[PDB]
């Protein structure tokens, strides 16, 4: 009936100190499609994330895009937070600059 | 350009 | 190279929360190009692509009246939908319709498509004769009892066969730059020591377009499959696309495993290894 988002927290461009970039949370394979995604910023919520506009894979399943600029650096801890019906618990993955 | 006819399920 | 055109919608009803939201997305290849949600201030269709902007005032009309009366049509399918598999009005459902076609390298017709789905489950879909139907159950037969009747099947015939070919050859040539430019991917192996006797050698693909790649890891030129950790297919922001292969590698035989890489953008296939 139900299937829970896949989530994967990533760069558009190889990241690097000090330089301006786009942190992206990409959620797919989820149905239905009301989903709450957050970007954070060491535990704290990213004012007017935009996102990409509603579409599907061929097995049915949606999938977004959520992103922001910003600029990395070594302390600053990114993180996505995901919200979807098959979680009983709000999911939060940390950014990995090496994945 | 969509496809304009759309059919009742 | 080959294309597709495909449009996508999405109707989903929520009780308590007003009448069912109704959205379209439209699709060349992996570059979206239109844009409707019936939740939008002034809903109409909207412009994803510089090469679609030309396009003129009867063209946008058309393709809002398309949309605004699809919003009506599929909130009425929806109720359709609740009869059929005997449902209470107090639950959220969604009806979901997958259509377009794609061309050869010669602009000529290789197939047409045209499926729906409720609650991400096949509902109906036209065979690849466009004259069939294929039902996944008995309320769906129900439903093409009613295309067959109409002849609804020889309608999207027409409509694939016609316009849906024509107006993907005039977005091909508009969009010539991007739609027929292929961006090969950036190539590179990472290495990543877990234990002091076993290593992660990442795979990476990025910045190309379109999304369809294949990356494998061989081991003495056999492939990995069961042994490969291979993520999703993502997007990077900016058109281009992002994947990796990885594999979990005893220490000191890093030189065994090699990355293979098939993309449409490279003339030959691709093989690279940890370069130390």
């Amino acid at each position: 009936i139900q299937r829970t988002p896949k989530i994967q927290v990533y760069s558009r461009h190889p990241a690097e100190n000090g330089k301006s970039n786009f942190l992206n949370c990409y959620v797919s394979g989820f149905h239905p499609s009301d989903i709450e995604v957050d970007l954070l910023k060491n535990g704290e919520r990213i004012e007017k994330v935009e996102h990409s506009d509603l579409s599907f894979s061929k097995d049915w399943s949606f999938y977004l895009l959520y992103y922001t600029e910003f600029t990395p650096t070594e302390k600053d801890e990114y993180a996505c937070r995901v919200n979807h019906v098959t979680l009983s618990q709000p999911k939060i993955v940390k950014w990995d600059r090496d994945m | 350009e969509e496809f304009g006819a759309a059919a009742s399920f | 190279g080959s294309h597709s055109m495909r449009y996508f919608y999405t109707a989903m009803s929520r009780p308590g929360r007003g009448e069912p939201r109704f959205i379209t997305v439209g699709y060349v290849d992996d570059t979206l190009f239109v844009r409707f949600d019936s939740d939008a201030t002034s809903p109409r269709k909207e412009p994803r692509a510089p090469w679609i902007e030309q396009e003129g005032p009867e063209y946008w009309d058309r393709e809002t009246q398309i949309s605004k009366t699809n919003t009506q049509t599929y909130r009425e399918n929806l109720r359709t939908a609740l009869r059929y598999y005997n449902q209470s009005e107090a639950g959220s459902h969604i009806i979901q319709r997958m259509y377009g076609c794609d061309v050869g390298p010669d602009g000529r017709l290789l197939r047409g498509y045209d499926q729906d789905a409720y609650d991400g489950k096949d509902y109906i879909a036209l065979n690849e004769d466009l004259s069939s139907w294929t039902a996944a159950d008995t309320a769906a037969q129900i439903t093409q009892r009613k295309w067959e009747a109409a002849r609804v099947a020889e309608q999207d015939r027409a409509y694939l066969e016609g316009l849906c070919v024509e107006s993907l050859r005039r977005y091909l040539e508009n969009g010539k730059e991007t739609l027929q430019r292929a961006d090969p991917p950036k190539t590179h192996v990472t290495h990543h020591p877990i234990s002091d006797h076993e290593v992660t050698l990442r795979c990476w693909a990025l910045g190309f377009y379109p999304a369809e790649i294949t990356l494998t890891w061989q081991r003495d030129g056999e492939d990995q499959t069961q042994d490969t950790e291979l993520v999703e297919t993502r997007p990077a922001g900016d058109r281009t696309f992002q994947k990796w292969a990885a594999v979990v590698v005893p220490s000191g035989e890093e030189q065994r495993y090699t990355c293979h890489v098939q993309h449409e953008g490279l003339p030959k296939p691709l093989t690279l290894r940890w370069e130390p």
